[PDB]
């Protein structure tokens, strides 16, 4: 069980490192901001069968 | 000296394993004679709903 | 006579050869399937015991 152990701890370290540079208020906008994007594609991937259905 | 006198030997030897092949799946696979005998029954039936209609 | 002895022979093989075709198809899609299921199986198991770390 050496190398589960080994592997967790490194994945800990990596979470822990990005967590202390995740700035709420900047990376809460920026996610608003993908989600805005990620929907429009969204839309216009409907619309393309939107397109079929006619 | 004339090879057939050889080959011909060969290959009637090779149809003693054919055959034996085909003893083997004949024996486990008769399926033809009640294949037909459900063609018949079914065409029975057919026929009368024929009539019928 | 022979040939066509032959022909009946090789036509019945032929006939076996495709059920088994026919059996592997069958076979295909879903044991696959059931292979995957048994990997999430696997994970399941692993992260309920307290086997290792």
């Amino acid at each position: 069980a050496l190398f589960d152990r080994l592997g967790r701890v490194v994945r800990a370290n990596l979470n822990d490192l990005v967590s202390k540079a995740e700035d709420p208020e900047k990376v809460l906008e920026q996610a608003v901001i993908d989600m805005q994007e990620d929907l429009v594609q969204l839309r216009q991937a409907v619309a393309r069968t939107i397109a079929e259905e006619k | 000296s004339s090879a057939t006198s050889a080959f011909e030997r060969m290959e009637n030897k090779v149809l003693d394993m054919e055959a034996t092949s085909q003893a083997a799946g004949e024996l486990a696979g008769f399926g033809i004679e009640n294949q037909f005998a459900q063609l018949e029954a079914s065409s029975g039936v057919e026929d009368e709903l024929a009539a019928l209609k | 006579a022979q040939q066509r002895t032959m022909s009946e022979n090789l036509r019945r093989n032929l006939a076996a050869l495709e059920a088994k075709i026919s059996e592997a198809k069958t076979k295909k899609n879903m044991l696959q399937a059931r292979a995957k299921a048994a990997k999430a199986n696997a994970e399941l198991q692993q992260t309920l015991g307290g086997l290792g770390t």
